[PDB]
């Protein structure tokens, strides 16, 4: 069941598109705060199709009423909402579902106090009590931008996206525009892709019932400390913190998921800027995080980086010598230390170069103990160690080298270097292969969610681009 | 505390179950670190790195190496007012002098008044830059501190049996620098450093070949702490 409500809302928003080119990103997002109870910000030149958005979305549904209002520098709170007679509401807001409102940073003090009643709690004053408000979409469109010390900030840092819309750039795309043939007037919705009253009253309690996974609440609290080290960075209060995971909720709701996917972070790219100045910041930001923390990108790089280093330090030890390092610390007596990562084993063996004659029988191969070396190399004392792998571990001459080997000491005063036995390496192969697995691991979820309607189709170009660039690396050094 | 912390620092927050916050000095090239900018006091600033670092409460206590081990003075007289610490500790180990001189008020902790609400720590050494036997160090206090509690604490790196041989000459050099005749051996040194100064660059121009330069302004004229100022090319920290 919730994975066919991902076709139905593709095929909604199909319909919604035809005739708006180069706006995919400006009807698909109205779409999800209508179906959640959310709000929307547009900016721009008049004339990039702004208020056409409000009218198209009506259609999707089966009882929309549309109000295109334009905000004036004499305009009166009796003529936005209706005119008393109490109010004579008829058609106009505190009944609508969807209402337009163009250059909203030009009316008077009378008006924004009755907007910001009418988005917390849904409600306005209708002279004595308050009455409740069937809004689902809040849009709004302007041109220029407020102050940075007036009044008219109080409604802008209360909504949810802040769309950037421009006019085209693209030729391809202008043609077919230029000379388009699709009414904006009619109904190219059909009349079953709408949805009915009694599916939105429902919808609008299963999206707090979405999941919370702990991979990505390590990935939005650090979002949040992230932005707090940039000086310039536009400052968020806890209400934004609070309305945004509804926003990540309700884009998986209807992508047929059960959980908050990592994938919905994009959208905060256009929750959190203000102004043209930190719109360059907040968009850097993101994608430096969905590229680096999201599906363990740099994660990656810091332990591939450690595997060319490692490459290059085992090419002088894989002719074989056992390189003895001293232990750090304040000490009487030099004492040595063992091999980290070269060994591993407990009993393990080790060869030598010129045999000697240790109790009176020859010697291929002495082995020796791990938990035994580690305190004659420290405590001192006489080391025990058996021949041949068999029999006791009898004593030896064994003492340290001034190139830090180990020579053993027989009856005659004679030398004798130990060292271990040999063998792209078994160990870079290894460390390798784990690392190249998790790539894919990562990869196949990536794989999997990109069907998501709510995602612009210019990110696509850079979160592939950034799994690519570190898969085509990782094979490089396996050649 | 700072960054640049001397050895005698690092046992201390081994021994103390202390989430300690480390700061970023200034540097040049040339290896000699400069200080701590002014924007590492502000109140944006102490409380930015405790929310960031995990397990990490209100500072109560700020360790500022001043002067460093090169000696370059800071500006206590604005420190004492933006550095909201009710405990600031100067790590004075290098200049037991900045008060028996007038180019040197408002420069450390103990020149002005009691600041309310907050307390100046120095550790000025005696065995160094002084004359009194070795093993001596003092604590100056301007303001309120601990004496009674405080004296336990003393104990337990103090032996029963002190060498009175040290406490005589760690008074004395105290003894040594009060009155007019104490006073010229402090200016004695500065006037004996700043012909030194001058002796290096006209033995540089009139020499033939390379010579020693002398890290200092090129005015050097005035008897006084030459500041660091934003438009000269000696110090070269950008
Ligand atoms: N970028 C665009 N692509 C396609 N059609 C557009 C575009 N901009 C405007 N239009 C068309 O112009 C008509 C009027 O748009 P209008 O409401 O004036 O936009 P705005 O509200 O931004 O001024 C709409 O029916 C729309 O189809």
């Amino acid at each position: 069941h919730p994975h066919l409500l991902a076709e139905r809302i593709s095929r909604l928003s199909s319909s919604l598109e035809k005739g708006l080119y180069e706006r995919s990103h400006a009807i698909r997002l109205c779409l999800l705060a209508a179906l959640s109870g959310e709000s929307v910000f547009l900016l721009g030149p008049p004339g990039i199709a702004k208020s056409l958005i409000a009218r198209r979305l009506k259609f999707a549904f089966q009882n929309a009423r549309a109000f295109e209002y334009l905000m004036t520098r004499f305009s009166t709170p009796e003529e936005v909402f209706g005119p008393l007679s109490e109010r004579l509401t008829s058609g106009y807001l505190p009944e609508a579902e969807i209402v337009f409102l163009d250059e909203i940073w030009k009316a008077g003090p009378a008006i924004l106090n009755t907007l910001l009643t009418a988005i917390n709690e849904r409600q306005f004053r209708n002279g004595a009590h308050v009455e409740k408000i069937p809004m689902r979409l809040l849009v709004a469109a302007s041109n220029e931008l407020p102050e940075a010390d007036s009044s008219l900030e109080a409604l802008y840092d209360r909504m949810l996206i802040r769309l950037w819309l421009d006019k085209v750039q693209d030729k391809a795309n202008f043609r077919s525009m230029l000379t388009s043939q699709q009414d904006e007037n009619d109904n190219p919705v059909p009349d079953a892709l709408q949805v009915t009253d009694e599916e939105y009253e429902r919808w609008q309690k299963e999206i707090g019932e979405i999941t919370l996974p702990d991979h990505v609440f390590e990935l939005i609290f650090m979002l949040r400390q992230q932005l707090d080290k940039l000086p310039d960075a536009p400052y968020v209060s806890d209400r934004r913190w609070k309305k945004a995971i509804r926003l990540l909720q309700a884009s998986a709701f209807f992508s047929g998921r059960s959980a908050v996917a990592p994938v919905d972070l994009i959208l905060l790219k256009d929750c959190l800027w203000y102004d043209a100045q930190s719109l360059n910041l907040i968009q850097q930001q993101i994608d430096v995080l969905m590229t680096g923390h999201a599906w363990q990108q740099q994660g990656m790089l810091t332990r591939l980086g450690a595997i060319v280093q490692r490459h290059l330090q085992l090419q002088q030890q894989q002719k074989t010598a056992l390189t003895v390092i001293r232990l750090g610390g304040i000490f009487s007596r030099r004492q040595q230390y063992q091999l980290p990562v070269n060994v591993t084993a407990s009993t393990l063996t080790l060869l030598l170069q010129k045999p000697l004659k240790l109790h009176d029988m020859e010697v291929v191969h002495i082995s020796f103990e791990r938990s035994a070396l580690e305190q004659w190399l420290s405590k001192g004392g006489e080391i025990r160690g058996k021949l041949n792998g068999i029999g006791f571990a009898q004593k030896l001459n064994l003492e340290v080298d001034s190139a830090q080997h180990l020579v053993v000491r027989d009856v005659s005063l004679q030398g004798s270097t130990l060292a271990l036995p040999g063998s792209l390496p078994g160990e870079i192969k290894q460390q390798l292969e784990e690392l190249e697995s998790d790539w894919r691991k990562q990869h196949a979820l990536f794989s999997e969610q990109q069907k998501c309607l709510f995602i612009p189709g210019d990110w696509l170009g850079r979160i592939e681009a950034s799994l690519q660039d570190v898969g085509a690396q990782i094979r490089q050094a396996q050649q | 505390i700072d960054r640049n912390c001397h050895k005698s620092l690092t046992h201390l927050m081994m021994m103390s179950d202390v989430t300690p916050i480390y700061f970023r000095p200034t540097r040049n090239a040339y290896g000699i670190l400069g200080g701590i900018p002014q924007s590492e006091f502000q109140h944006a600033t102490i409380a930015k790195r405790v929310k960031e670092t995990p397990n990490a409460t209100w500072p109560v206590h700020a360790v500022i190496t001043n002067s460093t081990y090169d000696g370059l003075l800071y500006n206590t007289d604005f420190i004492k007012k933006t550095l909201d610490v009710k405990s600031i500790h100067f790590d004075s180990a290098w200049v037991p002098y900045t008060n028996f001189s007038p180019i040197y008020e408002g420069k450390c902790g103990m020149s002005g008044g009691r600041v309310e609400g907050k307390v100046i720590y120095e550790t000025q050494s005696t065995h160094k830059l002084l004359a009194a036997f070795s093993q001596a160090s003092m604590i100056h206090v301007k303001g309120d501190v601990n004496e009674e509690t405080f004296n336990e604490a003393y104990m337990m790196h103090t032996t029963t049996s002190p060498h009175y041989g040290i406490v005589a000459s760690t008074e004395t050099a105290a003894a040594m620098m009060k009155g007019n005749a104490g006073k010229r051996l402090i200016n004695g040194s500065i006037e004996r450093a700043i012909k030194f100064r001058k002796e290096i660059k006209r033995l540089r121009t009139e020499s033939d070949g390379w010579f020693f330069d002398v890290w200092q302004p090129d005015h050097i004229d005035t008897t006084e702490c030459w500041p660091l100022r934003s438009d000269s090319t000696w110090h070269g920290f950008k």
